[PDB]
């Protein structure tokens, strides 16, 4: 009963779909810097 | 499947209207650039005035008329050299061959024409053994311009013609030859269109004319409809012949006539129909449809004289059949008979005849009246050759014992030529004490076999497959020589008839092979641009590698940190390009590589040593050790008998490292740990300083010269100017050059080599590439190798009992002086001739007893393109008539680089090797990758061009030799090695028994010793 | 390794037949061998001999000692291999004879009577089948193992 | 610069407009390792490798702050004469060979028609021998290779170690004499220079132009360091020492 594909597929698949979303809806993330 | 369902009805109606062999055997095979031509008859007719003086003068009086008429049309340099031969004669004391000669001057000197004059005929279906060959060998005896088809253009047709025209060409013959299909309309198309419209081949800056203009006056349809009886064609073959013959023919007449109408009127074209009681019959139905149309069209009357012969019976293409007619009454001929007797109708009376109307001759002595059928003949020769041929026994002899691989006993040169005592002392001597090569075939001795007589020994076989990795010797089970592969006991009788396959195709002129064990597709000439916006994938790392990854690109991109990768990102906008090289192939490019599989650690190299340093260096210390051992020598030896500091090194590498260089390139960009000491071990000079620092260890002169194609000559040049000024008196000289990848691109790109794409289109053979002299040459085929060769002055190789393989009597290298044009050539090397007897050339050969017409093989560069091959002949004449050369004496060119390719720095060591080989044993090697020599080649009064193993051996004793490398880049190289017998005659009598024996000795250890390395053990290189 | 092939039959039949002067289990009256492996061993040499010396590789050639008194008599048997062969008293032994010579005297049968080798097996060499040597005249008695 | 690179990728791989046939010869060796979808719009074929494939993407650091003795900044070979096209087209070591040796005869109060006035042209040899041969040569043409740069297609000529010295003859001096280039790496020079009064013992001339070059490249400083023989500048700014 090995069931992490389907765990595994729907991160990838969420991921990809936030990442899809990221790119058009301008919003830029990342912009801090360690500066400690 | 929409139009392949028309298509699958098209094909099956074909099958069974026609049948399903339809589109092979119709297709096509014409193409005008694999067209030949056979026009070399001046060179055959000189190699033939040396072969005449090579055969005793018991089978001369035999053929007085015959050879007597043979040399009938042939240039005044035919001429000439048949009076130096008579002279020669007169000298030797031999009227018969004096007689024979003079009577060849005489009627080379007759400028009439062939009774074949100024007629091409075209004769189809001309294979061997047919009245097509026959009726062909009889045009080129009349001298008339043949062109011959044939179903396919292979290398033993291509011999098979090539004999043919060598063997009957008289006066001005020439015969032409093409690949057509005679069952295919296009081929007869493509066939009458380029017998007529002239053939200019346009090349990028200049244009070449091979055709000016032929109107075809005589025909000869011969062509068979086909031999085969194993498809059981009948109802296909019934058709198909009747083709073949009727329709085939009558379009090629009508072709034929086409071209030659309104260019010159009254010049109506002559077709001769061979007609074979029943098939006789089918001959006359033949005839009465290509007659009934001359009568019937009015324009065939005035454009083609129809004429055809009844011929009777041949005893060629058996012996019952003759001897049944011969019983019966009926008088047969054979092929050259019935040849005159169906030529003989082609004369000004014949043709008169069928100018009105066409002529009907029978040519049948016999079996015009069927007295007897055909069949009923068959009946008797089936019933009688089911006994003859039936029978099959075999008588062998009560021993049948198994033969061994010889072992190694001495040499068996020439007799040595014979001139006086020489004032001259061995101390003013540099003799070429040893050397080696390591190329294309190997070592030195089996790529003198290869070059002689073109089969390995048992020797150079195991020599060969012992190096290659092929053969490896074990002694635990039983003491023997194990296949890799698989592990059994090989026996030493079957040695050859097993391995000399494997071995040939592994060795010689063949396509490159990988044996870096590197990807093909890593360097090329290729562009990629690309500009990409997208996301930036990235692995795992430091903060520190990202940052200096980002460090360039902050102004272009926006960095983000990813914790859980403990790094940055990178992604830059629009506008950055990303390097995603994209990499060709020219593939296919034929080489001189090393053999293949070529181990040098079975030489006793060190494994870790081999894969440490270049293979330049490896391929020295083989070359170096191998010349040592094989002359019975050893640094060591040397240095007991003269000081360290007297012994140098002048091994100058060509580029220096090719392979090594383009590792560490693709090395350094693809991250591959660079050896940190290799960029030391890249330099040119250090593959002869680790042979020093390995093998010799010699304090000498370390100067490694580079000329980029005579490295090796100018290297051999300053040794033996070092021996003369005293600063040496062992000199190990040579040089070494590689291929790689770029090269061959760079090389291709020049457009100065051979190209496989061209070379492939006229359909030349691949290991047929490097055709020296020959009229389809179009650049050289780039090679790796070289070696080492050993100089020494007379006093230490007498004093030290070494074997002397040759005498460098003048050794030189020249410029070309002040040329802005580059293709402007080169003619620097004359420079050995200011003064005429008085010249530096001719006074060291005068100082060493050898006169100018005395020097008799010239080992030409011959690169084999189209520039140097002419000017460099043109050198060398004038170089021979600076001397002061005899008018007409023979020089035999020996062209090296047919075999062997052109290793760029290495080229002089298998030139010097050769020459010393030849001198040797006194055979004169044949450039077999030759077919007929250029037109422009006939102003050479002197040069003789070899096509067949000449074997001198007590008839012509050679005693002097030239070496010339017209290098790359206005650089140039002149050697002339004198026989050893010059060092034996120059030491006074009372010593030269004594050296001879002790050299012999050591000639024989040195073989022997090569031959217990090849078996027993004790490895060579042994390094304390 | 360094024996011409004249010199090295010649030494095996000097070896092994002597002067004719055993008196040891002789294998028979008029036939100078002590055992048939002894000749078998003679002629195997012998047909090694021409197979190397004579000018070919390929094809087998007619042998000579066609199994009669030619190749009893050793001695004539080496002077007609010479009288063909007059080369074979100078051109020395290829190296691949020498493993072929120890593998030969290796065979079963009647051990030979010398060490081929000198090796790591000197002493089985030399001490196999030593004992026969002190009931033939032949030998000294200095010289044989009692 | 060397640096290792290795990453595999799974993802898209966008591509150009490009035609049928150079998309087939991409996806000549990458069928069995990918799938193959065509573009119309585009008019090729999309090659999609899936996990296992690598992509080279060769990052380059730099050994910051390297001292040499190169020619004097600015250099300009033009100046003394040299035409453009030329200097372009031949490698730079060809160029300050020209330079060298028509700097010398003219300094010397010379030039070789006034040898050939005096001795037959036969009698002037030139043993110019290049250290190593064009190396920066060389290494444009490998970068040129790789990048598409369409090089000369004669520079593999004009890359090899002799044919400087042979340019040189075939443009200023237009010797006849005998043309000896020797290599050692570090004594090139004065080997030639040996065998130039070799040859001038001998008789064989009597006006013999000896020489050598050598060049400094950014394979020749990696290399250099790699067998830490030369100066590297780390330890030397940790010295204290000026450059």
């Amino acid at each position: 009963a090995a069931a992490l594909s389907e765990f595994t597929d729907q991160i990838t698949g969420r991921e990809g779909v936030l990442a899809s979303a990221a790119r058009l809806v301008l919003g830029q993330l990342g912009l801090d810097d360690p500066v400690n | 499947a929409l139009p392949a369902a028309p298509d699958s009805e098209l094909i099956d109606l074909v099958t069974a209207e026609l049948g399903a062999d339809w589109p092979r055997l119709v297709a096509p095979v014409f193409d005008p650039k694999k067209a030949v031509v056979f026009d070399d008859r001046w060179a055959s007719a000189r190699e033939d005035l040396v072969k005449l003086w090579l055969t005793d003068e018991g089978d001369i009086d035999a053929d007085w008329p015959r050879l007597a008429e043979r040399f009938e049309g042939a240039g005044h340099v035919v001429a000439t050299q048949a009076t130096w031969w008579q002279g020669k004669s007169l000298a030797a004391g031999r009227q018969i061959h004096a007689s024979l000669y003079g009577r060849i001057a005489a009627g080379a000197e007759n400028p009439e024409p062939g009774r074949y004059g100024g007629e091409v005929a075209v004769v189809t279906g001309a294979s061997k053994g047919s009245i097509a060959a026959s009726v062909v060998a009889r045009l080129l005896d009349g001298g008339a311009t043949v062109i011959a088809t044939t179903s396919k253009l292979d290398e033993e047709r291509l011999a098979f013609y090539r004999t043919l025209y060598r063997d009957h060409a008289r006066y001005g013959a020439a015969l032409w030859l093409v690949a057509a299909n005679m069952a295919s309309y296009s081929d007869v198309d493509a066939l009458v269109e380029w017998i007529g419209t002239e053939q200019t081949e346009s090349l990028g800056p200049q244009s070449i004319h091979i055709k000016d203009a032929q109107t075809p006056t005589l025909l000869f349809p011969f062509a068979a409809p086909r031999v085969v009886g194993d498809l059981s064609e009948a109802g296909s073959r019934a058709e198909m012949e009747m083709k073949v013959l009727l329709w085939a023919v009558q379009r090629l007449i009508g072709g034929l006539s086409t071209i030659g109408a309104e260019r010159d009127i009254a010049s109506r074209l002559h077709v001769v129909l061979p007609g074979s009681d029943g098939a006789y019959g089918e001959a006359k139905s033949a005839l009465d449809a290509v007659v009934s149309r001359w009568h019937a069209e009015s324009s065939w009357a005035a454009r083609v004289s129809l004429a055809h012969a009844l011929i009777g019976w041949t005893r060629g293409t058996n012996d019952a059949i003759v001897a049944a007619v011969e019983e019966a009454g009926v008088t047969t001929y054979s092929t050259d008979e019935m040849a005159a007797l169906l030529l003989d109708l082609c004369d000004a009376e014949s043709k008169v005849a069928a100018a009105r109307s066409p002529i009907k001759a029978d040519l049948t002595g016999g079996l015009a009246e069927a007295n007897l059928d055909m069949a009923e003949l068959a009946a008797k020769a089936r019933e009688q050759m089911s006994a003859a041929a039936a029978v099959d026994e075999d008588a062998e002899a009560p021993g049948a014992i198994a033969a061994l691989p010889s072992p190694p006993r001495g040499f068996t040169p020439a007799p040595p030529p014979q001139w006086d005592d020489l004032d001259v002392d061995p101390a003013d001597l540099v003799v070429i004490v040893g050397g080696a090569e390591i190329g294309p075939y190997g070592s030195s001795r089996t790529r003198f076999e290869m070059e002689v007589e073109n089969e390995l020994s048992a020797a150079g076989v195991l020599e060969l497959a012992w190096t290659t990795g092929l053969i490896r010797w074990e002694d635990d089970p039983q003491p023997g020589w194990y296949d890799t592969e698989s592990g059994e006991m090989v026996d030493e009788s079957e040695l050859v008839q097993r391995y000399h396959d494997a071995v040939v195709q592994r060795v010689g002129i063949r396509e490159f092979v990988d044996d870096g064990a590197i990807d093909p597709d890593h360097a090329s000439p290729l562009l990629v641009s690309v500009f990409l916006e997208k996301d930036f994938a990235f692995v795992v790392s430091s903060e520190a590698d990202a940052r200096a990854f980002v460090e360039f690109d902050p102004e272009h991109t926006v960095i983000r940190p990813v914790p859980d990768s403990t790094d940055w990102q990178v992604i830059r906008k629009a506008g950055t390009e990303i390097r995603v090289p994209r990499k060709t192939k020219l593939s296919r490019v034929v080489g001189g590589q090393i053999p293949t599989g070529f181990d040098p650690t079975v030489w006793g190299i060190s494994a870790d040593m081999a894969g440490s340093i270049d293979r330049l260096a490896v391929w020295n210390m083989v070359a170096t050790v191998d010349a040592f051992l094989s002359s019975g020598f050893s640094p060591a030896e040397v240095m007991r008998y003269v000081h360290p500091s007297l012994v140098a090194n002048t091994q100058g590498t060509g580029m220096g490292g090719g392979t090594s260089m383009q590792t560490m390139y693709h090395g350094n960009l693809l991250g591959r740990n660079k050896p940190n000491d290799i960029f030391q071990e890249v330099l040119p000079n250090i593959i002869a300083a680790h042979v020093v620092q390995s093998y010799v260890g010699s304090y000498g002169a370390m100067i490694h010269p580079v000329a980029a194609c005579a490295t090796a000559a100018v290297s051999v040049e300053e040794g033996v100017d070092k021996i003369r000024l005293g600063k040496a008196q062992l000199v190990v000289a040579g040089g070494l050059d590689d291929l790689t990848l770029e090269g061959i691109i760079g090389f291709g790109d020049m457009a100065a080599t051979a190209d496989t794409s061209m070379m492939c289109g006229r359909g030349i053979h691949d290991s047929k590439f490097s055709r020296p002299n020959d009229r389809r040459r179009l650049g050289f085929v780039e090679a790796q190798g070289g070696g080492t060769i050993l100089l020494a002055r007379g006093d230490l190789a007498l004093r030290m009992g070494l074997p002397v393989l040759a005498v460098v009597a003048f050794a030189q290298s020249f410029g070309d002086g002040v040329h802005t044009s580059i293709p402007a050539p080169g003619l620097g090397a004359l420079g050995a001739g200011r003064g005429g007897k008085d010249s530096p050339l001719a006074r060291a050969l005068a100082k060493l007893g050898v006169a100018a017409d005395d020097v008799a093989v010239i080992s030409k560069h011959d690169t084999s393109t189209l520039a140097n091959d002419p000017n460099e002949t043109e050198l060398h004449e004038r170089l021979a008539d600076a001397l002061g050369r005899s008018e007409g004496a023979p020089l035999f060119v020996v062209s090296q680089k047919s075999l062997t390719g052109h290793a760029k720095g290495g080229a002089a060591v298998f030139q010097m090797m050769g020459l010393c080989q030849i001198l040797r044993d006194g055979v004169i090697p044949p450039n077999r990758s030759l077919d007929c020599v250029d037109d422009e080649l006939a102003g050479s009064a002197h040069f003789v061009w070899v096509r067949d193993t000449l074997r001198l051996g007590g008839k012509f004793p050679l005693k002097a030799g030239m070496l010339t490398s017209l290098g790359f880049g206005h650089v140039s190289g002149l050697v002339a090695l004198v026989h050893p017998q010059a060092f034996i005659a120059s030491l006074d009598p009372a010593q030269r028994a004594d050296y001879q024996r002790r050299a012999d000795a050591r000639l024989l250890a040195g073989q022997r010793r090569l031959a217990s390395a090849i078996a027993g053990g004790a490895p060579m290189y042994q390094r304390p | 390794a360094d024996m011409t092939y004249l010199q090295w039959l010649r030494r095996y039949v000097e070896l092994a037949i002597g002067e004719g002067n055993s008196t040891a289990d002789t294998a028979s009256v008029g036939s100078p061998w002590l055992a048939d492996t002894w000749r078998d061993r003679f002629e195997q040499m012998l047909q090694r001999a021409e197979a190397r010396l004579h000018p070919q590789d390929f094809g087998p050639i007619q042998t000579l000692f066609t199994d009669a008194g030619l190749l009893d008599n050793p001695q004539q048997a080496i002077a007609a291999l010479l009288a063909r062969y007059p080369d074979a008293e100078t051109v020395q032994l290829h190296p691949a004879d020498v493993p072929f010579f120890v593998t030969l005297c290796k065979t079963l049968g009647k051990p030979v009577n010398f060490v081929p080798v000198i090796d790591q097996d000197v002493r089985r060499w030399w001490r196999s089948d030593s004992l026969w040597q002190a009931h033939d005249a032949r030998y000294d008695a200095d010289a044989v193992c009692i």
